[PDB]
RNA sequence: AAUUGUUAAGUGCUGAUUUAACCAAUAAAAAUAUAAAUAAUUUUUAUUUGUUUUUAAACACCAUUAGGUAUAUGCAAAUAUAAAAUUAUAGUAAU
């Protein structure tokens, strides 16, 4: 991924959210960007209530993650577009996709070592992993997992 | 009229220590006489807002909170 | 570097900071055993003092080394009949001789012309059959208590000791939950009362 | 270092410039009659008088107060250089 | 050490304290999707009916409010010029002697009666770490047939970064 | 001074051995027990490294290597010339 | 770290000390010594004196 | 391991906790080591002081309870980091 985004945003209706993410899509494919990928993550109850333009505390947001490949001029554009929106309350930019954090203030002999096109290429979900996701989640997707979980059920149905 | 912003939170943020539901005074209620403005991010508690634990400058001298 | 980072370099120094270790309360512990030793054993003509500060003054004191070493001091300022009481210091077969050191009027001549001590001795080596080389070690004073009869008042303290005693308060009141961590996570803070400093 | 604050809590300026230049010359704080006049539709989502300046140069959507028209005017136009509906100054001259 | 006696059944479960596991709401939902997971979920488990009892300990000072469930200011803060180790006593107990007549009225607006049997669920927490700290809590503690105190803890504040202190405290 | 500073982990037992002249790997628990081996050690003047394990990231490999070099599972332990 | 739980009981002050110290011990012991102290420092001040 | 970040980041001034801090810019790159100055005439991260007035709400300080004063950001001036050259002092009484 080039770039990632967590929007926090105000939970409105349907429409007024439906035409933020229009218009910030709208934003990126204008400036000659592409979309990698746009997930909702519901709402939740965040630890921290945020504040609107008319300095009200919200205490439900709505979470999105943007997944992004634009030009560094274009998202700047696309940033200074999203952190002044009324919606958005809050969304930090991830600019360590490309090199993994503690390669430039860690150890200078593993500096050069790395290479940029094993994070660039996988997903956002692949680099940052979510506590539901593990290893044997992605070995099962190329052990031919439909033959072999047909048969977990067979203990539970007579109990 | 204006400043709101200046002695109020940037975010609603709630301590361990005041669990659910913090005791927050009303803002149109005035302070103590000779009582010290403190912001809302360098407070201790939201009961050390009180107006009657609100903390003077002869009593900032001797006790820290 | 600028305000920030010359602030923090000066903290972790003053935080991760490496004492001067130098044996003081071990050897004055030793010195308390081993006039002890000698009140035990021989019976001592007191004269109008304490025995301790006596048998103190006879065996650690300047004249008394060097009356074991040969002056012609005033009259007997040193312990004559010791035998493996007697300290490891003065004893004949030692590479320590105040004689030799009279010479010199300053430490870093001592320091720079005299030999090397003589490290084994007879009665070095009856102090290690008898393992008195070290003091042995008292109870553990660091985590019990601080008993004491009384409490001193503050008009009997100078006026600079209360307004320090009164900042160690307040420093103490305010932080007292910025502590470490590890230790923050046992105590019970519920009961904690800090009364006063003195 | 340099500090900040942000202009309704979504636009983050320099301090020194926001209390000289960026915070009394903004729209729904210096001209409230003519931010009233703002048209919520046509306009942008990330555009509204909370952060958006006096002179801003670039027209914007303004809705009518007196007549229902929707129209596209400068900000700077409006409020420096003094700007109004064009149907009513159309009908103005129409009645009298 | 020494492990706590066996309960073999809840209906004398319910007699032995003043609580019941087995509800008897008879909650009946199909949520077959997992819950939502609460934001503190290691804390003390505040029910709605519970006081919040505050007590400031300072050095010629002792204060002491009460709040409810939802933040509401039951009784004004009681101070030494309006009303040490007794100066706290004596304001902690002038001030649960008020609260109770207080606390029948705002409970009898709503429903709750509290007139016989029930005590009053109280949560303290203290600031200061002060002499008036001391007797503050001991009157709560004559109090055990009014006031029951299920979570006795503390509120002390982290000073993250302070506005500035006085000449005094640094010179 | 020619290498920053870094604290010393492993999940190993013989890499504190061979490391230190005196280790102790107390847990907080225990706070008692811990202080009375600070007392003796500093009396005689020897630099010792005490090892919490509490909030430690090799807890279970140093739990079982401490099982085998001790028999009894009593903390703190006193670890001196390996 | 000193614990007090209450029984430690405080001094007392410099000037009720002072005072108790006047008012209690007596006059001649003292007073004798401090003409000795006197005529001491008269004799150091004279033998001072003396040597050119 | 450090400096700067407004148009880039983190940001309640990261140093309360904490010997460890995202991202962006910056680690090397003419001949000669004997060669008789092969080099430049620049900058300030630290301290004060100025620059504007419903134009810091606050916190702190001097007149005693209320006035002003500054203080942090934006710029700016002065001084300072760092040995050597040049001139002189030999003995003090404390914890
Ligand atoms: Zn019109």
């Amino acid at each position: 991924v080039f770039y990632s985004f967590v929007l926090v945003m105000k939970p409105r209706q349907r429409r007024f959210t439906s035409q933020a993410l229009r218009e910030i899509g709208v934003a990126v494919y204008s400036n000659g960007g592409l979309i990698r990928s746009i997930t909702n993550e519901g709402i939740m109850r965040p630890y921290s209530r945020f504040r609107d333009a008319d300095n009200t505390p919200l205490t439900y947001a709505r979470y999105i993650i943007l997944q992004l490949d634009m030009g560094e001029e274009e998202m700047g554009k696309v940033d200074k577009i999203i952190r002044e929106h009324q919606d958005v309350l809050m969304a930090l930019k991830l600019n360590n996709l490309e090199r993994p954090v503690g390669i430039r203030s860690g150890n200078k002999e593993l500096q050069a070592a790395y290479f940029p096109l094993d994070t660039f290429t996988r997903l956002e979900e692949e680099i940052n992993w979510s506590p539901q996701t593990s290893a044997d989640i992605y070995t099962q997707l190329e052990m031919n997992w439909k033959e072999f979980s047909r048969t977990r059920w067979s203990s539970f149905l007579r109990n | 009229r204006l400043d709101p912003f200046f002695l109020d939170e940037r975010e609603e943020t709630v301590l361990p220590s005041e669990l659910p539901n913090p005791p927050k005074p009303d803002p149109s209620t005035p302070l103590r006489e000779r009582a010290l403005k403190v912001p809302a991010q360098h407070r201790g508690h939201w009961v050390l807002r009180d107006p009657d634990i609100a903390i003077t400058r002869e009593e900032r001298r001797t006790d820290p909170w | 570097v600028n305000k920030q980072t010359q602030k923090y370099r000066t903290k972790l120094r003053y935080r991760f900071r490496q004492p001067s270790v130098v044996p003081l309360r071990q050897t004055l512990q030793q010195r308390h055993n081993t006039i002890l030793e000698v009140l035990r054993r021989r019976r001592i003509n007191s004269g109008d003092q304490s025995p301790y500060r006596y048998v103190e003054e006879r065996l650690y004191s300047k004249p008394s080394r060097l009356d074991r070493e040969g002056v012609k001091v005033n009259k007997t300022y040193a312990l004559q009949g010791l035998g493996d009481l007697e300290p490891l210091r003065y004893g004949a077969n030692f590479g320590i001789s105040e004689k030799d050191a009279l010479k010199y009027e300053t430490v870093a001549e001592k320091a720079k012309y005299m030999e090397p001590p003589i490290p084994y001795s007879s009665l070095a080596a009856r102090k290690l059959a008898a393992g008195a080389l070290w003091p042995a070690a008292p109870d553990p004073e660091g985590m019990i208590s601080k008993e004491v009869r009384l409490l001193r008042h503050e008009s009997s303290m100078s006026p600079s000791a209360r307004a320090f005693s009164e900042r160690v308060a307040y420093h103490l009141r305010r932080s007292l939950k910025a502590c470490p961590g590890h230790i923050a996570e046992h105590i019970d803070f519920t009961q904690l009362i800090i009364q006063e400093v003195l | 270092k340099a500090s900040h604050i942000r202009i309704a809590n979504r636009k983050r300026v320099e301090m020194f410039v926001a209390k000289r230049f960026h915070l009394p010359t903004r729209l729904a704080t210096a001209a409230p009659d003519i931010a009233a006049e703002w048209h919520d539709e046509l306009n942008p989502m990330h555009m509204y008088p909370a952060i958006i300046g006096i002179g801003h140069v670039q027209p914007v959507w303004w809705k009518c107060a007196i007549c229902s028209h929707s129209y596209q005017m400068s900000v700077e136009k409006r409020v420096v250089r003094g700007g109004g509906c064009p149907q009513c100054v159309v009908n103005g001259k129409r009645a009298v | 050490a020494v492990p706590p006696p066996r309960v073999l059944g809840g209906d004398y479960f319910k007699t032995r304290f003043g609580y019941s596991l087995v509800k008897n709401s008879e909650m009946t939902q199909g949520p077959v999707d997992y819950s939502q997971l609460d934001m503190w979920g290691e804390m003390p488990r505040y029910t709605s009916d519970m006081v919040f009892l505050y007590l400031v300990s300072r050095r010629r000072n002792t204060y002491a409010v009460a709040y409810t469930y939802e933040g509401k200011r039951i009784l004004n803060t009681y101070t030494a010029g309006n009303r040490s180790t007794d100066n706290g006593h004596q304001v902690t107990s002038m001030y649960l002697n008020d609260l109770l007549p207080k606390l029948r009225e705002m409970r009898a607006s709503e429903g709750r009666p509290m007139g016989r049997g029930e005590k009053v669920e109280l949560v303290v927490r203290v600031m200061g770490f002060y002499n008036g700290r001391q007797g503050a809590v001991r009157a709560v503690q004559d109090r055990a047939n009014e006031f029951h105190v299920r979570y006795f803890e503390d509120i002390t504040p982290f000073p993250l970064n302070g506005p500035k202190m006085p000449r005094g405290v640094f010179k | 001074s020619a290498t920053r500073w870094l604290p010393f982990v492993s999940s190993d037992l013989k890499d504190y051995l061979n490391r230190y002249w005196a280790v102790m790997f107390t847990v907080g628990a225990r706070p008692i027990e811990t202080g009375h081996i600070r007392h003796y050690v500093s009396w005689y003047c020897t630099r010792m490294k005490v090892v919490l394990l509490d909030h430690h990231v090799y807890v279970e490999p140093l739990r079982q290597q401490l099982q085998e070099a001790s028999r009894t599972p009593e903390l703190p332990l006193l670890f001196v010339n390996k | 770290w000193i614990y007090d739980g209450g029984r430690l009981e405080r001094e007392l002050p410099r000037d009720v000390k002072q005072e108790l110290q006047s008012f209690v011990a007596d006059a001649a012991t003292t007073l004798e010594s401090r003409v000795k102290y006197l005529k001491e420092l008269d004799t150091m001040n004279q033998r001072m004196k003396d040597i050119p």
